């Protein structure tokens, strides 16, 4: 993670 | 009795759900269209799930205490819970009349054969429908439904969790709020063992999650199926 989209949607 | 804090929590979760669940389903028009003549329903349901992952993230962010978590812990909680929360939230469109998810029109009404046309077998789908049926039979208050979604997300035992103690504390606050809500606001006989029943549904969701994961690993192993997915789905669910 390695989780740009998730991290971006989270704030 | 329900503390002021506890009623606050409830208000926040209701609002957060209202902000992330559009019971008109108007956004479904934006999805790749459903096709029902193999895997003809995969683009449409891949899009549905992708949309739903976004909404579940927006709900999670508003859970009191969730922000105090690390970024890593927020990430692992969402990754492991997303499918389970979509299954939970899906119950609101679900209808016992024909055992289908009815999202406002015939095009967006999904039955067992549709799910089947997204690459999944009865080994997932049958327990998923029974889960939908047992949840519906609980006849939860909306307040109970939103609490259960939040307690599902903030689970200390999820793979990858770092600060278990902190996740535990957030969830206990919500568990206590739920327990007290049932006692103060949910009359008997519907209240009978309702907390234990609601916690059993969370165990059902762990099992559903595992099965979905294995059928996802199979489906997505083939690159021509993986292609029909979305980038968010690949990221959150794996590849
Ligand atoms: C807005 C919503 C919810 O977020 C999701 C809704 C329905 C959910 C469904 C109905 C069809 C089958 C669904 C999508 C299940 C199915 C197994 C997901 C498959 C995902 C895939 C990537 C193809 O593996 C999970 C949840 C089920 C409609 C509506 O209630």
């Amino acid at each position: 993670k390695n989780h740009p989209m998730l991290m971006n949607l989270l704030k | 009795k329900l503390s002021e804090e506890q009623q606050h929590i409830i208000a926040i979760l209701l609002d957060a759900h209202h902000k992330t669940y559009d019971p008109t389903y108007a956004d479904f028009r934006d999805f790749r269209p459903p096709v029902r003549m193999p895997l003809s329903m995969l683009p449409h349901l891949a899009d549905l799930v992708s949309y739903s992952i976004q909404k579940v993230i927006g709900f999670a962010k508003m859970i009191p205490g969730f922000r105090d978590l690390t970024s890593d812990d927020q990430i692992v909680l969402l990754k492991s819970s997303a499918i389970e929360v979509i299954m939970l939230r899906s119950n609101q469109s679900f209808t016992m009349d024909d055992m289908s998810w009815d999202c406002g029109s015939q095009d967006y009404k999904y039955d067992v054969t549709d799910v089947s046309k997204a690459g999944h077998t009865l080994e997932l789908i049958e327990p998923l429908i029974k889960f939908q049926v047992g949840l519906k039979k609980l006849n939860l208050h909306e307040e109970e439904h939103v609490l259960l979604m939040a307690i599902c997300i903030v689970s200390p035992d999820r793979p990858g969790v770092q600060d278990a103690k902190l996740v535990e504390a957030i969830q206990d606050r919500l568990s206590n709020t739920l327990q007290t809500y049932i006692r103060c606001r949910h009359p008997p006989p519907g209240s009978h063992q309702l907390y234990a029943k609601m916690i059993q549904k969370l165990a059902d969701l762990r099992s559903l999650n595992e099965e979905h994961s294995k059928q996802y690993r199979s489906l997505s192993f083939q690159p021509e199926n993986s292609m029909k997915l979305t980038p968010l789905v690949l990221e959150v669910f794996g590849n």
